[PDB]
């Protein structure tokens, strides 16, 4: 799942670190 | 407070002290080289393993690299793997593997890690919250509401058992359910519970019920920082960039991108004209609940700044014009695509999720009447031929009440504010 128009998932970015 | 030495490591406390005194005075590399010895002199102590993961961990910290922490998180699975690890330590060792997992992205082993965690801990509340979210990370919604109910058929008051619960139930469109579980997690004040999130969508879950109050917990959570304004309630933003909720061309900057659309709209209409008669399918429904009734799909040709050639093969002129803009077809926060939308139709009152895009809308079907789009307190109407630019960031509603369709196109481009390199390193969304 994406936050496209919305904020809709728990997390809108998937993090890698620093 | 936290018992860290088994019967063993208590005879070798000196050494473990002086260890970890360089350790806390900054003196990274002594600090490691002091705890390696310990392990190799004293290869099942666990309180030496541990400081040699948290020198490994601070190591991460000062020189900013993932792959000391990659190490870090082996050393802490090494601690929970010694014989008779005090309880408090195996607690700290695995939690702290769990969320330096969730710092580098590495959500399934985090996960991994919470689901040990509350096998070794039944009673712990917290490690089952904790599990929960390790669920919602990697998108299972159902084993993270079983969870919760499990955490709140033990402890009813949990606030944050609450907000998360009520979050998932809103999520699966559990509208007037969600309510008061978001509500009462976040009056309950507990930690983890002041979270933009929460305030978020039980403002809109209240305004989908008709609820007045929604607007109460907007300016509660504009008040506490989670929203640059009541109007304005993304979460992913640039603190900084100038917020309006209609641009015009030259106000963006993007004038080059405004006339090529506007001059070629035509065959940007009759390609996507196509699409809909020759290649249905790949207009596919809108799947974020931000519809109250009706119809609505949408044709994308680039989301997260990455070209869809599959998609780019049904509007192969749209995607040659558009590649020559980098500003849209390199926003990582933003997408390309055709939407359209038939009568019938009401899209909730909706906020995007980033500051860090505005939306260009060009007309390329509009009928005489019946459609128009409110952002903030502004409400437009779309021309054939005719860009419009709003910021998404803001909240905005959209009404099809005409007899035939509405197709637009719309571009996404980087908020002009933004520097080279902010538009480089912003994560996607
Ligand atoms: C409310 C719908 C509108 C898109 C459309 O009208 O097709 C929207 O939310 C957006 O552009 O972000
Ligand atoms: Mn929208």
């Amino acid at each position: 799942g994406k936050c496209k128009d919305g904020l809709g998932e728990y997390t809108c970015t998937s993090l890698e670190g620093f | 407070k936290p018992k860290l030495l088994n019967k063993f490591d208590k005879t070798i406390k000196a050494e473990l002290d002086a260890a970890e005194k360089l350790r806390k005075r900054g003196k990274i590399e002594e600090a490691v080289n002091a705890f390696k010895e310990l392990v190799r002199k004293y290869p099942q102590s666990p309180r030496a393993r541990y400081g040699k993961a948290q020198c490994e961990d601070d190591l991460a910290e000062k020189r900013r690299s993932n792959e000391v922490l990659r190490g870090a998180i082996e050393t802490y699975q090494e601690v929970a793997s010694l014989p008779d690890v005090p309880a408090d330590l195996l607690k700290l060792s695995l939690k702290r593997r769990s969320d330096r997992q969730q710092f580098l992205g590495h959500m399934r082993g985090s996960l991994l890690t919470l689901q040990r965690l509350v096998q070794l801990f039944p009673n712990d509340t917290s490690l089952k919250n904790d599990l929960g979210v390790g669920y919602l990370l990697i998108g299972d919604n159902d084993n993270a509401k079983k969870v919760y109910e499990e955490v709140l058929s033990v402890t009813p008051n949990d606030g944050f058992a609450k907000v998360h619960y009520g979050f998932i139930l809103k999520a699966q469109n559990k509208i007037a359910e969600s309510i008061p579980y978001l509500k009462e997690g976040i009056e309950s004040g507990d930690p983890g519970t002041d979270d933009g999130r929460f305030y978020f969508h039980l403002g809109d879950a209240m305004q989908r019920v008709g609820n007045k109050e929604a607007y109460k917990w907007y300016e509660l959570g504009h008040k506490r920082g989670h929203f640059a304004s009541v109007w304005q309630r993304s979460l992913y933003n640039v603190n900084g960039l100038k917020a309006q909720p209609w641009w015009t061309p030259k106000e963006t900057g993007y004038t080059e991108l405004v006339k090529s659309l506007e001059r070629n709209w035509k065959l940007i209409r009759d390609e996507g004209l196509a699409v809909m008669d020759k290649a249905k399918g790949l207009f596919l429904p809108e799947d974020e609940n931000l519809r109250e009734k009706g119809d609505w799909s949408q044709f994308t040709l680039w989301q997260q700044g990455r070209r869809n050639e599959n998609a780019c093969k049904g509007a192969p002129k749209t995607c040659t014009l558009l590649e020559k803009f980098p500003e849209t077809t390199g926003c990582r926060r933003g997408q390309i695509k055709y939407s359209i939308m038939h009568p019938g139709t009401h899209v909730w009152p909706h906020t995007g999720p980033t500051n860090c895009r505005l939306r260009m809308h060009l007309g390329l079907v509009i009928p005489k009447e019946g459609c128009k789009i409110r952002c903030a307190n502004e409400t437009k109407t779309w021309e054939e031929g005719k860009v419009l630019i709003f910021d998404d960031s803001f909240e905005h509603e959209v009404w099809q009440d005409a007899s035939s369709f509405r197709l637009i196109f719309i571009v996404d481009v980087w908020h002009p504010e933004l520097t080279p390199q902010q538009r480089r390193s912003l994560p996607a969304i």
